[PDB]
RNA sequence: GUGUC
DNA sequence: GACGAATTTGCGTGTCTCGACACG
DNA sequence: TGACACGCAAATTCGTC
C-alpha cells in the first residue's frame, strides 16, 4: 500500500514532463515569431522594420541586461572599493578628513572627461561618496584622533583609511565600468528577449 | 535528402536559427542557408517581372 | 439617510470636475476647488431629495485662463434617461450668447441616436459627455497613471527635429480613452509622459493622439 | 415564482463573491477588501473603498477604465508576480520592451494571428506565421507592393 | 561636423572588420605587418586589430539616412 | 509505426 | 396608434494543437 | 478536444408622422 502510494506520486511528473514541451514550444514559437526584428539604432533608438518609434531609450538606462553587477545595477560602488583599497597599498601616503575628501572628490569630478555620462550616475556615485565620509567621523571621533597628522597611537590611523591617489582609480574605473555597461548599438533586442522566458 | 541509409545531411530548424538571430551574426546565417544548401543563379526582366 | 449618501456623490463629482476644468487650465479659485462638506451645504440645501438642490440648479460657467473671451460650461440632465430634444433645448440654451463648448454629465445609460445626432454636428458647437458614474474619482491621481502633459505645436516642430522623425513614427494613442477625453485632446498633438521612479529616476516619454 | 429570488435587492450584480483580508505587523493592522468580478469602474466609485488605491487583475478592465498608459503597468506587475513566486530571475528591461510592444499602436494588443496580422505589415512573413491562402489571396486581390526588409 | 555616436569599438564591427581582412588577405593581399612563421590568414587577421594597422573606414547610417566616417584606428579597442 | 534525448 | 431605424445577444464555422536522429 | 475573433440573424425600444 506505501509503494503504491509513492507510485502514484511518480506517475505525476512522468506524465506532467511530457506534456510541458507540446505548450512550451509552441508559446516560444509564437513568441519569436512577433519579435525578431526589433533592433537597437546608432541614436540610442528601437524601431522595427518600418521605422517607426518603439521605445525612445531601451528600458530608461540603455544598459544591457546581461553585463550588470548587483540585483539590476551598473555596478557594486563599495565592491569595487574594497578591491581598489588592497590592490595598490602604499603607506607613504597620509590619510585625509572628510571635508577635504569631498572638495577633492568633487574637484576631481569636474573634469573635461567626466561630462559625457548622464547626471544621474554621478548623483548615484555622489549618495556613496559622501555615506563613506559619515563612516569616518563616527569613527575617529570613537576613540579619539586629530587630523592634522601627529599622534603617537600609529595603529589608529589604520582602521578606515582613504587616500586621494587610490580614490581617483576607483572613480575612473566605476565610470569606465559604466561606459561598457551600456547596450551596443545594433543588438537584437526582440530576438534577445523573446527567449528570456522561453526556458 | 533524409536519413543516414541514403547518406542524408543534418536539418537546422526555427529554433536554431532563433540562437543565430540573437547574437545578431548575419554572414554565417547567409552561408549555411543559401551558399551550402542551395545556391543557384536565375535571370528576369526589368519591364515586367 | 439615501439622500445623504447621493449628496455625497454629487459632491464628489463636483469635486473632480473642479480639479478637471483646473487642470485642464481654466481659471478657478482655491476654495471653490477645497470646499468641505458643510461649506457646500451652505451654498446648496440637501433635503428634501432633488428639491431644492435641482438638476438644472448645477449649470457651472467657468472662464479661459489665458484666452478672455472664451467661456465654457458643464450641466446636468435634470432626466435620469437621456432623449434627443432634451439635449438640443440646452443645446439652443447656451448657443443663444456666445457660446460654443460645453459639457454634459449623464446620469444614467446613454441613447445611441442622441450621441448619432451629436456627432453629426462639430463645425461650430462641440459638446461632449461623461458618466456620472464614470467622475467619481480622480483618473489623474489614482495609483500608477504617469503624469501627463499635453503639449504645443511649437515644441512638437523642435521635438521632430531633435530625432529627425515624423508624426507617423511616434506612437499613436486612441481619442476614446479616458485620460483623452479627460484632457479632451482629439487627433494633431503630442503628450509628455513622465514616468516615475526611485532606482535612477524619471524618464520622458512622448506620445501622438490619434 | 421562479424569478423573484433571482432578482437581486442590492449590490453589484456581476461582482460574485467578496472577503475581508487582515494584514499585521509589529503593531499596525488593516482591512483589505478582495472583490470577484470584473467592474472596476463600479467597485471603485463607492463610498467606503478607497477609490484611488484600488487595482485590477485584467488588463482589458483597467485598460477600459484607467487607460492605456495605465494598463502597461498592470502588465509588467502581472508578469513579475508570477515569476517571483517561481523561483526565476527576469530584467525589468525585458518585460519593458515586451510591455511596450503592444502598446505603442494604441491599443492593447496579444501575440496571436489577429494580433499580429494587425502590428505587422508583411504579405509573406504574416503568411509563414499561420493560414497562407487567406493572406496570399488578400495581397493578390489588392496587389500592393511589399519592400523585402 | 561633430560625432554624435559612442567611440567604443563594437563586436559586431569588431567581427565583420575581422571576416572582412581575413577574407582579403586570403585574396593575396599585401600584409600590413611581418607575420610569423603561421598560417590561417584569420589568425594574423586579429594582430593588424591590436596593432591597428587595418585600411577599412567603417560607415555608419542613421535611421534618417545620415551617414558617418569612423577610422578602425580611431576606435577604441576593448578587451 | 517503433526506439533514445 | 402604427412603421422605419439601430442595439445587444444566442448561434453558426475555420486552424492548429514544440524539436532531432536511427530501423523496417 | 479549448480560444475567441468574424459574420448572420431575431427580439426589442426610442422616435416621429
Ligand atoms: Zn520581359
Amino acid at each position: 500500500t506505501e509503494f503504491f502510494f509513492h507510485t502514484m506520486a511518480g506517475r505525476e511528473g512522468l506524465v506532467d514532463t511530457a506534456v510541458k514541451t507540446a505548450e512550451t514550444g509552441y508559446m516560444q514559437r509564437r513568441l519569436v515569431k512577433s519579435l525578431e526584428d526589433l533592433c537597437s539604432q546608432y541614436d540610442l533608438t528601437v524601431r522595427s522594420s518600418t521605422g517607426d518609434i518603439i521605445q525612445f531609450i531601451y528600458g530608461g538606462d540603455g544598459l544591457d541586461p546581461a553585463a550588470m553587477e548587483g540585483k539590476d545595477e551598473p555596478l557594486e560602488f563599495k565592491r569595487v572599493l574594497d578591491n581598489i583599497k588592497a590592490v595598490f597599498p602604499c603607506p607613504s601616503e597620509p590619510a585625509l578628513s572628510k571635508n577635504e575628501l569631498i572638495l577633492t572628490t568633487e574637484s576631481i569630478m569636474k573634469k573635461s572627461e567626466f561630462l559625457c555620462c548622464q547626471d544621474s550616475f554621478l548623483q548615484e556615485i555622489k549618495k556613496f561618496i559622501k555615506g563613506v565620509s559619515e563612516k569616518i567621523k563616527k569613527t575617529r571621533d570613537k576613540y579619539g584622533i586629530n587630523d592634522n597628522g601627529t599622534t603617537e597611537p600609529r595603529v589608529l590611523y589604520q582602521l578606515d583609511r582613504i587616500t586621494p591617489t587610490q580614490v581617483e582609480k576607483f572613480l575612473e574605473t566605476c565610470r569606465d565600468k559604466y561606459m561598457r555597461a551600456q547596450m551596443e548599438p545594433g543588438s537584437a533586442v526582440g530576438a534577445l528577449c523573446a527567449q528570456s522566458i522561453g526556458e | 535528402t533524409e536519413g543516414r541509409s541514403r547518406d542524408g545531411g543534418l536539418r537546422l530548424g526555427e529554433m536554431e536559427r532563433d540562437c543565430l538571430i540573437g547574437y545578431g551574426a548575419s554572414m554565417l546565417l547567409l552561408e549555411r542557408l543559401m551558399i551550402s544548401s542551395d545556391a543557384f543563379e536565375v535571370d528576369v526582366c526589368g519591364q515586367c517581372g | 439617510m439615501d439622500d445623504e449618501e447621493e449628496t455625497y456623490r454629487l459632491w464628489k463629482i463636483r469635486k473632480t470636475i473642479m480639479q478637471l476644468c483646473h487642470d485642464r487650465g481654466y481659471l478657478v479659485t482655491q476654495d471653490e476647488l477645497d470646499q468641505t462638506l458643510e461649506e457646500f451645504k451652505a451654498q446648496s440645501g440637501d433635503k428634501p431629495s432633488e428639491g431644492r438642490p435641482r438638476r438644472t440648479d448645477l449649470t457651472v460657467l467657468v472662464a479661459h485662463n489665458d484666452d478672455p473671451t472664451d467661456q465654457m460650461f458643464v450641466f446636468f440632465p435634470e432626466e435620469p434617461k437621456v432623449g434627443i430634444k432634451t439635449i438640443k433645448v440646452y443645446c439652443q440654451r447656451m448657443q443663444e450668447e456666445n457660446i460654443t463648448r460645453a459639457l454634459i454629465v449623464v446620469q444614467q445609460g446613454m441613447t445611441p441616436s442622441a450621441k448619432q445626432s451629436l456627432v453629426d454636428m462639430a463645425p461650430k458647437y462641440i459638446l461632449e459627455q461623461f458618466l456620472q458614474q464614470e467622475l467619481l474619482i480622480n483618473i489623474t491621481e489614482h495609483e500608477l497613471v504617469p503624469e501627463h502633459v499635453v503639449m504645443t505645436k511649437e515644441e512638437v516642430t523642435e521635438l521632430l527635429a531633435r530625432y529627425k522623425l515624423r508624426e507617423n513614427q511616434l506612437p499613436r494613442i486612441q481619442a476614446g480613452d479616458p485620460v483623452a477625453r479627460y484632457f479632451g485632446i482629439k487627433r494633431g498633438q503630442v503628450v509628455k509622459i513622465i514616468r516615475p521612479s526611485e532606482t535612477a529616476g524619471r524618464y520622458i516619454t512622448y506620445r501622438l493622439v490619434q | 415564482k421562479e424569478d423573484l429570488p433571482k432578482v437581486v435587492v442590492q449590490g453589484i450584480p456581476e461582482v460574485s463573491r467578496a472577503v475581508i483580508h487582515i494584514d499585521e505587523q509589529s503593531g499596525k493592522e488593516k482591512y483589505k477588501l478582495l472583490v470577484e468580478g470584473d467592474n472596476l469602474r463600479a467597485v471603485m466609485a463607492t463610498h467606503g473603498v478607497k477609490g484611488t488605491r484600488t487595482t485590477s487583475n485584467n488588463t482589458y478592465e483597467v485598460e477600459k477604465t484607467l487607460g492605456i498608459e495605465a494598463a502597461r503597468t498592470t502588465i509588467i506587475n502581472e508578469i513579475q508576480y508570477t515569476m517571483v513566486n517561481h523561483g526565476m530571475s527576469i530584467d525589468r528591461r525585458h518585460v519593458m520592451l515586451l510591455s511596450d510592444l503592444m502598446t505603442y499602436k494604441g491599443e492593447v494588443l496579444g501575440i496571436t494571428r489577429f494580433g499580429l496580422a494587425k502590428m505587422k505589415e508583411s504579405v509573406l512573413m504574416l503568411a509563414s506565421f499561420e493560414k497562407t491562402a487567406d493572406h496570399l489571396f488578400d495581397a493578390a486581390y489588392f496587389g500592393q507592393k511589399d519592400s523585402v526588409c | 561636423q561633430k560625432r554624435i555616436t559612442t567611440p567604443y569599438m563594437t563586436k559586431y564591427e569588431r567581427a565583420r572588420v575581422l571576416g572582412t581582412r581575413a577574407l582579403q588577405i586570403a585574396m593575396c593581399a599585401p600584409v600590413m605587418v611581418e607575420l610569423e612563421g603561421e598560417t590561417d590568414p584569420l589568425l594574423i587577421a586579429m594582430k593588424e586589430l591590436k596593432a591597428r594597422k587595418i585600411p577599412i573606414i567603417i560607415r555608419r547610417y542613421l535611421p534618417d539616412g545620415s551617414y558617418e566616417d569612423w577610422g578602425v584606428d580611431e576606435l577604441i579597442i576593448t578587451d
